[PDB]
Formats: structure tokens, sequence, C-alpha cells
């Protein structure tokens, strides 16, 4: 299958150069596999969803996003035409208010909730967590990913919009889930984008056109638009028998496009996520 | 984190 006409990151994710636009991916689409995103809330009712997408929990009075972020991200891994996983399932999890921030152990307490609301969630090829949050260092926020990941869930984190070390960053610095960082148009790492040992892989962050709240679209930059490109990679991949919510990020390192990103810290590995899908 | 769109882990 070809979309034609797709926004540059999803075309990125299909492509070994820059500068296509076409997206190419199996129709298979990631159906079976089921994403939660841990953020804002998912405006569930958005037609890009198509009945996909489900409020599943809330730390506030409302499980609606009323930021517009969440459900960005949650349209970068599977709306119709910004996702990149088309058929997968949507979970939502509100643990960021409609600011956008949330306490440590609201964030915590979200991501254990998934561990065990994943259980009762009929998803037969897998089970993913997107992670477009985080602040500064924190050993529960560690521990609380750690046992996510070790629950049976590819978890996918964000390196940190800061230009600086991952490593001191909250979930990111996390060794053992999928750490994410940020490129842009022209294979350079983002301006923004953190670096360091700790990160795991590269995903498309700049300018990167997704869902907003409403029934709208908008287009907006961050490792936050780049954790969500290989959120649905992984349950796409999943969903292809390829991987496991175990080896996953191991497997997404080891098939990405190696040494096509300039502007990368030494140190930091040189990897952009990529589908593999020659036509 | 949080609000419109954006991005973190820091
Ligand atoms: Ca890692
Ligand atoms: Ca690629």
């Amino acid at each position: 299958a070809a979309q034609t006409n797709a926004p540059w990151g999803l075309a990125r994710i299909s492509s070994t150069s820059p500068g296509t636009s076409t997206y190419y991916y199996d129709e298979s689409a990631g159906q079976g596999s089921c994403v939660y995103v841990i953020d804002t809330g998912i405006e569930a009712s958005h037609p890009e969803f198509e009945g996909r997408a489900q409020m599943v929990k809330t730390y506030y009075y409302s499980s609606r996003d009323g930021n517009g972020h969440g459900t960005h991200c949650a349209g970068t891994v599977g709306s119709r035409t910004y996702g990149v996983a088309k058929k997968t399932q949507l979970f939502g999890v509100k643990v960021l208010d409609d600011n956008g921030s949330g306490q440590y152990s609201t964030i915590i307490a979200g991501m254990d909730f998934v561990a065990s609301d994943k259980n009762n969630r009929n998803c037969p090829k897998g089970v993913v967590a997107s992670l477009s949050l985080g602040g500064g260092y924190s050993s529960s926020v560690n521990s609380a990913a750690a046992r996510l990941q070790s629950s049976g869930v590819m978890v996918a984190v964000a390196a940190g919009n800061n230009n600086a070390d991952a490593r001191n960053y909250s979930p990111a610095s996390e060794p053992s889930v999928c750490t994410v960082g940020a490129s842009d148009r022209y294979d350079r790492r983002s301006s923004f984008s953190n670096y360091g040992s700790v990160l795991d892989i590269f995903g498309p962050g700049t300018s990167i056109l997704s869902t907003w709240i409403g029934g709208s679209t908008r287009s907006i930059s961050g490792t936050s638009m780049a954790t969500p490109h290989v959120a649905g990679l992984a349950a796409y991949l999943m969903t292809l028998g390829k991987t496991t919510a175990a080896s996953a990020c191991r497997y997404i390192a080891d098939t990405a496009n190696k040494g096509d990103l300039s502007n990368i810290p030494f140190g930091t590995v040189n990897l952009l996520a990529y589908n593999n899908y020659q036509a | 984190v949080a609000q419109g769109g954006a991005a973190g882990l820091a």
C-alpha cells in the first residue's frame, strides 16, 4: 500500500532518502495491536480515528483532551491520514492536565495502570506505550517505566526538547525503554532535540502535521511528534509478526537507516526509524 | 510533556 501526498515524516519512515512524499506500508496497518497514549488525553470522536480511539483513564475530573497535545501525538501513531499504524487500536490515559503538565506521582500511576489494564484489552498482536512527556531526573519515574516495559509493553519515550544530554531527564534516562530523539526534513537532528548515549533511535519530530482537537489538524515540532512515530512503527512491526514488545527497540535500531543524520553529537546513535518496505 | 502539540521527557 501507498499513501500519496503523505506528511513528510511518514514518507521519511518508508524511504532511505529524504525529500520523498509517498508513504509505503503494509495494508495490515497495525491491526490487532494497541497503543496506550499517556498524556493530555485523546479526542476519541475525531473522525481520523474512525472509532478506533478511546479514553480509558483520567486522573482528573475530565477524561477529555482540553490541550490538544495528546490528540496530535495519538494521530501520528494511528490516525488515518497522519498515522504510521492506520488500523491500530488507541487507548487514552490522561495523566497530564489541559496545560499539558502533571505531577510525577500521577504519571507513574498512569504507567502502572496500563501494566494491569492491558490484560483485559483485546490486543492480539501486542501492546505499546507512547510517552511524549518528561522532566527533571527521577528514579521513581525511571523505575515505573522499567516495570511497564517489564510487564510486556513496548515503551517509547521522548528524549527531551533541551538540546542537552537526555541523561538528566526522567523517563528518558531509563535505559530499558526506547528513548526517542527528533530529526528534521533535511536529515539533521532537530535543533531542540536532546542527545546522549541513552537515545536508541531518531524519528521525525520537526514540523509534524497531525490531528488536533476540534476535529481539526495542526503542525508542531518536538521529541514528542518523534516518539509516536517510533511508537506506531513498533505496533505496525509487531502486527507484522517481525518483533514483539521485549525485542522491539533492538529490532528497530538494527533495521534503522544508519549514518544518514547530520548534527549528531559524538556518543549518540546515528539511527533513524525505518519500516523497511521497498515496493 | 504536554500542552498544545509540543513534546518532552525533558
Ligand atoms: Ca534504551
Ligand atoms: Ca527512514
